[PDB]
């Protein structure tokens, strides 16, 4: 179940599936905890290792086994995925990082007094990820109290510097502190369009909106129901965002339903987990593992055990069945999601819990 | 654009 322990001085090799810039190793492990495959990452801050484009290097894994090669290296952290630790699941990054600068795409320049004032403009502008500021003792006295808000490819800096009096820092938009506004809206009959950052496959508009919510790089999406004309693009749940961060269109278009992140939201921020039983529906998938069981209830239970299992198909297909057991397929794709969603089944599908924190 | 803080 849940592993919180760390790995002082140690670095899993192989395994690799993502990696990416990271201030620390509690945010590399987050990163993790929200990848779909992460399991195990090894971190490196930068006084762990000489090279300069691998400092604050975050490294996330996969294994078959749950388990890698690991070499001892003076510095460097390694641990779990927080996978099935329940309320410990959380988006929220509170910290402030003095002498270091999270680069990524300016789009926003001020003077501001503090850096918690500039934590607050990032927090309340929806497009910025993290900030930098530079304070009153900066060595070069133009950029002396400057904030910077940033946004980048998957919300982690596409560089981190050692630099001295700049203070960096993430948005407090998944701390339920941002003074944006929460739009519950989901439009009927009607597309967006701008700029995709992804596609996945949903049962559903609400699951795609969580997917959004919880995805770094969605603001707002488009789902394609599974009546929309094109026969190839149903269930596809598209990822969007603007320049702006606001929709700049809006077209009406029949079976296609559109909504917003929920990330801004307090009292009503979907948990990262879709708990809802799909009856008649296949969830295509790479085959972990098939078991017997009683019930598409247990099903559920034994794929979020499997810590590697996203999600499931019960099947009553006479072939599936025997005395008092059908099969429970175990299954995973890349991104989390089915690979094809099959309607007229006789099958329930669902998804893995192993990520709620609720309840 | 919007350049980063120098050195
Ligand atoms: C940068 O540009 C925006 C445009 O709305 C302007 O309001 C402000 O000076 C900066 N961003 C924020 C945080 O509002």
């Amino acid at each position: 179940g849940c592993l919180t322990q760390l790995y002082e001085n140690a670095f899993f090799r192989g395994g690799d599936v993502a990696s990416m810039y990271t201030p620390n190793a509690q945010y590399c492990q987050m990163r993790c905890t929200f990848h779909p495959r992460c399991l195990l990452f090894s971190f490196l801050p930068a006084s762990s290792i000489n090279d300069m484009e691998k400092r604050f290097g975050c490294f996330l894994k996969d294994s078959v086994t749950g388990t890698l090669p690991k070499v001892h290296r003076t510095g460097a952290v390694s641990g779990h995925s927080l996978k099935q630790c329940g309320h410990q699941i959380s988006a929220c990054h509170r910290d402030i990082y003095k002498g270091v600068d999270m680069r990524g795409v300016n789009f926003n320049v001020s003077k501001v007094s503090s850096v918690e004032e500039c934590q607050k403009r990032c927090t309340n502008n929806i497009r910025c990820q993290f900030f930098s500021y530079a304070t009153q003792t900066f060595h070069k006295a133009e950029y002396r109290n400057n904030c910077l808000l940033k946004y980048s490819p998957g919300g982690t800096p596409t560089a981190i510097k050692v630099l001295s009096n700049v203070e960096s820092g993430f948005s407090l938009k998944p701390c339920a502190l941002s003074e944006i506004g929460c739009h519950m809206n989901i439009f009927q009959h009607l597309a967006f369009s701008d700029v995709d950052v992804a596609r996945v496959l949903t049962p559903d508009a609400f699951v795609c909106r969580t997917i959004c919510t919880y995805h770094p790089n969605c603001l707002f999406f488009t789902f394609y129901t599974n009546v929309w004309k094109i026969e190839s693009q149903r269930n596809v749940c598209l990822l969007k965002t603007s320049e702006s961060g606001t929709p700049s269109s809006s077209t009406p278009q029949e079976n296609t339903i559109s909504g917003y992140s929920l990330l801004t939201c307090k009292r009503t921020l979907p948990e990262p987990c879709h708990s809802k039983i799909y009856p008649g529906v296949d969830f295509g998938g790479e085959e972990l593992n098939v078991t017997f069981v009683k019930g598409v209830n247990v099903c559920q239970e034994t794929c979020t055990k499997m810590i590697r299992c996203q999600f499931f198909t019960y099947s009553l297909l006479p072939e599936d069945c025997k005395a008092e057991a059908c099969k429970c397929f175990l299954r995973l794709s890349m991104d989390g999601s089915p690979t094809r969603i099959a309607y007229g089944t006789q099958g329930s599908s669902g998804y893995s819990l192993r990520l709620c924190n609720t309840g | 654009p919007i350049s980063d803080f120098p050195d």
